[PDB]
């Protein structure tokens, strides 16, 4: 699991490997439904729907 | 890339604008029949 | 420090405005023997204006 902050990987004598995440690959764009919140749950899971 | 940081105060095209939608208060109404209620009061609520 | 100083000369004279124009909310209805008057008071409404 990446986290927001990256991930580092390292694996026999080679050069460590980081990673990233990103703003996935569907979500939910700027739509004439809700659909946001599919898209609000790509940045921030868990938390920003709380306030919704 | 850290340059694309992001706050919590974001815009997309359309959110905000359903937000004005639900900013659609009744509240300011029913304040207005209170109002109407305290000055029908006001027959004899005129210190208070 | 004397602008400040003309314009709470100018918030004195609002003051005396006011404490004038109680006096003449007072003047009129001193307790007139009548002791009921709902065309005044519930139209003025400056201070005090419960006794009828």
């Amino acid at each position: 699991t990446v986290p927001t902050e990256g991930l580092e990987v390292t694996w026999g004598n080679n050069e460590p490997y980081k990673y990233w995440p990103q703003m996935s690959t569907n979500g939910t764009a700027h739509g004439h439904p809700h659909e946001i919140i599919l898209y609000y749950y790509e940045l921030y899971p868990t938390m920003t729907v709380v306030i919704v | 890339a850290s340059h694309t940081t992001l706050g919590v105060q974001d815009i997309s095209t359309t959110a905000m604008s359903w937000v004005q939608k639900i900013t659609g208060g009744v509240g300011l109404i029913v304040a207005v029949a209170a109002l109407i209620l305290i000055v029908v009061l006001c027959v004899s609520f005129s210190r208070h | 420090s004397v602008a400040s100083f003309v314009l709470l000369s100018m918030v004195g004279t609002a003051v005396g405005m006011c404490v004038c124009a109680r006096r003449r909310c007072i003047t009129p209805y001193e307790l007139t023997p009548g002791a009921t008057v709902p065309f005044l008071l519930s139209l003025l409404c400056c201070v005090r204006t419960t006794k009828a």
